[PDB]
């Protein structure tokens, strides 16, 4: 999970 | 008219904070989308892709409450749990100040030019004029719950600001010769008040949306008083905005449906609804074209609507 990836 | 049923884009959310009162998501004129993630903030730059995780709060149990960027999209204000109001330079990636007023955390922001108005759980609304070094300049007393809606007029003529206490106020823009005290104040909503929106193309036109105890959707104008027109939306609704281009307005929801609802204006009679998230929306942010509107949930994502255009 990486924050605002697509 | 057609209006895409998928959004544009879908961006990750992880650890966004479920907490109806916060206003966690903004759309800078610079087309710059700032997030706060729990006790983070990152920017997500829309014509590249580009992610950059601008701060984090330092000290344990620390989150951020509030982000709205200034007009020209270079400084950003963050309220944050611990009653301070942040402004960051980010060009140079560096907190410029820590504004320190509030009793309680910062759940809403609004600019008017060089003025920045925050909102606290304590019910105050604090003018900061962030040029100077005693920044806290007025203090406006119209709420005795948590301020979570707050929203200047694009003309900067009025202030409006929803409350957990079921008021809106409308706030002048100087006390003048008297003191702060409302220009009005509508006790018609059964709910809390976070959606506050005004009307692009019209200087008194103000729309306000309530909780779940209330569902309804109101269009004011505030020079009068007149209560236009007040819809029920058979759910809380979160936030509202305008399209200046459309002439439409567009709500998010919560239970049953988690939607958005476009709306055409003056006859408030339903466009289109956005389907799609899985856990309420939480609020809603419109690109600076006009064209997208990014609808951030509490399923951890947001959602790049481009409702408003075919290209």
């Amino acid at each position: 999970r990486a924050p605002x990836s697509d | 008219r057609y209006i895409p049923s998928l959004p544009d884009r879908i961006l990750d959310a992880p650890e966004i904070r479920n907490d109806y009162y916060l206003n966690l998501v903004d759309w800078s004129s610079g087309n710059v989308l700032a997030v706060a993630l729990d006790n983070s903030v990152y920017l997500w730059s829309a014509s590249s892709g580009d992610i950059l995780q601008l701060l984090q709060m330092e000290q344990p149990g620390e989150y951020i409450s509030s982000v709205a960027w200034i007009k020209e999209g270079n400084y950003l204000a963050v309220g944050t749990s611990s009653a301070e109001v942040q402004l960051w330079d980010v060009q140079q990636q560096k907190r410029l100040r820590n504004m320190t007023s509030h009793s309680a955390r910062v759940g809403s922001l609004s600019w008017n030019s060089y003025i920045l108005s925050s909102g606290s759980r304590s019910g105050h609304i604090h003018h900061h004029d962030v040029r100077v070094a005693e920044h806290h300049v007025a203090t406006l007393s119209g709420h005795s719950q948590e301020v979570c809606g707050l929203r200047w007029a694009p003309d900067g003529r009025h202030l409006a600001s929803g409350g957990n206490d079921n008021l809106v106020n409308v706030w002048p823009s100087a006390p003048g010769e008297g003191g702060w005290v409302p220009l009005q104040t509508f006790t018609q909503h059964q709910g809390a008040v976070k959606a506050v929106a005004w009307c692009p193309w019209q200087s008194n036109v103000l729309a306000t949306g309530g909780g779940t105890s209330d569902r309804h959707i109101r269009i004011w104008n505030v020079c009068s008083g007149a209560c236009l027109s007040a819809v029920d939306a058979h759910s809380q609704v979160c936030s509202i905005l305008w399209s200046p281009h459309y002439k439409e307005l567009i709500s998010g929801h919560g239970f049953a449906q988690n939607q958005l609802v476009i709306w055409k204006y003056p006859t408030m009679a339903k466009v289109a609804e956005l389907k799609g998230h899985t856990s309420r929306v939480l609020s809603l942010t419109m690109s600076p074209d006009g064209a997208t509107v990014a609808s951030a949930a509490a399923d951890e994502t947001l959602r790049l609507w481009r409702c408003f255009e075919l290209d």
